[PDB]
């Protein structure tokens, strides 16, 4: 067809080098960080990864910000529904808006 | 200030720079335990004040989060909120009351 701009760049001595980490390696790192955060909490970032149930981890997180942990255990399904709805709104916004 | 739970730091001089000696806390020897979010006693839900409910094969204890120091579940280290029909994963156990043996004796 027609001459590309990248070919005209390459013919004049300009070269683009590939990065050391491929996208699969970045995805593996992100998945490892996500699994360590979900299963262990913050324990995996300061030593060995110690398992904890996720409801108890979220009770720990509420106890961090000054709310007593019975608030989560009495409103667990509502907070789960709010989190799922917020992830759904992020998915809808990323499917709709591109700015 | 380093990797782990930070405790102290010491500065040292270097040519065109500085060197920090970060002292940290790293947990070492973990152990598997069975846990519950609450203790149902006399129709009331008991939540720990600070720490976590753990269990060996027979008994239930309360211990702090970063070190295994099990203690007898008592009304001093637990607080009451609601009943047992709401919390998911509640278990049945007894809670010690220190006033009853002092009043009886
Ligand atoms: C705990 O249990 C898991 C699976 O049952 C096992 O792989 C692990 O070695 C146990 N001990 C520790 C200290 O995690
Ligand atoms: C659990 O701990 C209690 C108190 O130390 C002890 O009496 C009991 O024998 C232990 N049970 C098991 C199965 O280790
Ligand atoms: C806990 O005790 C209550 C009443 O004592 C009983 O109705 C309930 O079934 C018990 N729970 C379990 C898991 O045994």
């Amino acid at each position: 067809a027609a001459r590309d701009l990248i070919c005209a760049q390459k013919f004049n001595g300009l070269t683009v080098l590939p990065p050391l980490l491929t996208d699969e390696m970045i995805a593996q790192y992100t998945s490892a960080l996500l699994a360590g955060t979900i299963t262990s909490g913050w324990t995996f970032g300061a030593g060995a990864a110690l398992q904890i149930p996720f409801a108890m981890q979220m009770a720990y997180r509420f106890n961090g910000i000054g709310v007593t942990q019975n608030v989560l255990y009495e409103n667990q399904k509502l907070i789960a529904n709010q989190f799922n709805s917020a992830i759904g709104k992020i998915q809808d916004s990323l499917s709709s808006t591109a700015s | 200030c380093g990797k782990g739970y930070h405790l102290m730091s010491f500065p040292q001089s270097a040519p065109h720079g500085v060197v920090f000696l970060h002292v940290t806390y790293v947990p070492a020897q973990e152990k598997n335990f069975t846990t519950a979010p609450a203790i149902c006693h006399d129709g009331k839900a008991h939540f720990p004040r600070e720490g976590v409910f753990v269990s060996n094969g027979t008994h239930w204890f309360v211990t702090q989060r970063n070190f295994y120091e099990p203690q007898i579940i008592t009304t001093d280290n637990t607080f009451v909120s609601g009943n047992c029909d709401v919390v998911i994963g509640i278990v049945n156990n007894t809670v010690y009351d220190p006033l009853q043996p002092e009043l009886d004796s």
